[PDB]
């Protein structure tokens, strides 16, 4: 029945994007199982189906236009209504596994904040305040939870590090302690 | 037994150095790394976040520094500078396009207030690609003789090859035993 050759095609479509993410895309493209806009490539991404995070999160992570536009509107499809920052964050890495590269993490975080900041109005006094937060916080994971750190920031310099990023002032000590406490218990989760 | 760890075998029992090691993407740092820890790989455990790229030596670190991204989280840094003793500057030197943007990325790494003291070892990489800048030439690209105040050296390397790696961070050692 025409239709188990949809599911055939599907299939290679989406191990293709297993193995090189643009590939996968221009062969769902050209076999009229996929729209190429920004829009309907990223409910694909979303979705997730059958694919591997870590290719979504190269995806993603590209800096050519349409990926930019993707990163984007998969970033919309993302719901933070009455998240904390760190829940959000935890709910956003879920969707993709996060590059290692720090001008990918940058465009995501940043990306990341402005529709945390929408989802969430007044919680910051701006984006860019929720932008370097959750940058530092992309940071604090890394220095507590990868091996090759020796020498772990406890929360005094984790709150000495955030010092100045309010707006050219502090954000409360309690909000850092918080943030500083939830990743030290509870690492970033690998998909 | 680790050849370049030998280089730094007296420092003292000293106290703990740090090395920071920057350069543009494609300038050879990964490939450096891996001649460091003389090409021995483990199964790490992943965790999310930022690549980390280091190999100790004990009394002595070399970390990886990436530099990517916007100028607005660059004050989170600061804290990481406060105790390092060296910073290695890898210039692609065949990569006669960028040779600029790799001196404004050194100039600024240069301002931090926190590198005041630290000691400056440039690798001019990729020496074997036949239109490669040399050493004398990536001198005067990079800057470095309007330099002051800092104790600086450029060693012209090939990162695939292992070769001028010893030389430079021999120089290195000298460097920090002195102080
Ligand atoms: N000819 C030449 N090439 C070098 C030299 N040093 C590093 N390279 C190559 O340049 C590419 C970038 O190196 P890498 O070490 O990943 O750079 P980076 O971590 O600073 O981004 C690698 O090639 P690929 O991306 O092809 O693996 C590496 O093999 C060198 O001295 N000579
Ligand atoms: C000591 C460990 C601390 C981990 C957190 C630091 C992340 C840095 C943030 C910077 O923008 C890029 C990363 C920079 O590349 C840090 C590398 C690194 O090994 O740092
Ligand atoms: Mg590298
Ligand atoms: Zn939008």
């Amino acid at each position: 029945s025409k239709t188990l050759q949809r599911n055939r095609k599907m299939a290679m479509g989406r191990k293709k994007f297993n193995m090189d993410p643009k590939k996968g895309i221009q062969f769902l493209v050209e076999n009229e199982l996929l729209q190429n806009t920004p829009e309907e490539i990223a409910r694909f991404l979303y979705k997730g189906e059958g694919l591997n995070k870590t290719a979504i999160g190269d995806y993603l992570g590209e800096r050519e236009e349409l990926n930019l536009a993707v990163l984007h509107a998969f970033v919309d499809l993302h719901e933070f209504t009455d998240l904390n920052l760190v829940q959000a964050l935890r709910q956003f890495l879920w969707s993709f596994r996060l590059p290692g590269e720090a001008q990918k993490i940058d465009r995501m975080m940043e990306a990341f904040a402005q529709r945390y900041c929408l989802c969430n109005p007044g919680v910051f006094q701006s984006t860019d305040t929720c932008y370097v937060l959750s940058y530092s916080v992309i940071m604090l994971n890394t220095d507590l939870h990868n091996p090759n750190v020796r020498d772990k920031m406890g929360l005094e310099r984790f709150v000495a590090m955030n010092r100045g990023i309010n707006e050219g002032g502090d954000l409360p000590e309690e909000l850092l302690r918080n943030l500083y406490d939830s990743i030290r218990n509870e690492p970033f989760k690998i998909p | 037994g680790n050849i370049f760890a030998n280089l730094f075998k007296g420092l003292f029992g000293k106290k703990e150095m740090r090395i920071l090691m920057v350069g543009l993407d494609a300038a050879g740092k990964t490939t450096i790394l891996y001649k460091l820890k003389l090409g021995e790989i483990v199964t790490t455990i992943p965790t999310i976040g930022f690549n980390v790229e280091t190999v100790e030596y004990k009394n002595i670190s070399f970390t990886v520094w990436d530099v990517g991204g916007q100028d607005k989280i660059r004050p989170l840094w600061r804290h990481y500078f406060q105790n390092t003793q060296g910073l290695i500057f890898v210039v692609d030197s065949n990569d006669r396009e960028r040779v600029n943007e790799a001196r404004e990325e050194l100039m600024r790494m240069l301002a931090e207030d926190e590198l005041r003291d630290a000691v400056l070892l440039v690798f001019a990489n990729k020496q074997d690609l036949p239109n490669a800048m040399n050493a004398a030439e990536i001198t005067d690209k990079l800057g470095l003789h309007s330099l002051r105040h800092r104790n600086w050296y450029i060693q012209a390397t090939c990162a695939t090859s292992g070769d001028g790696l010893y030389e430079g961070l021999d120089w290195l050692s000298n460097q920090l035993r002195n102080q």
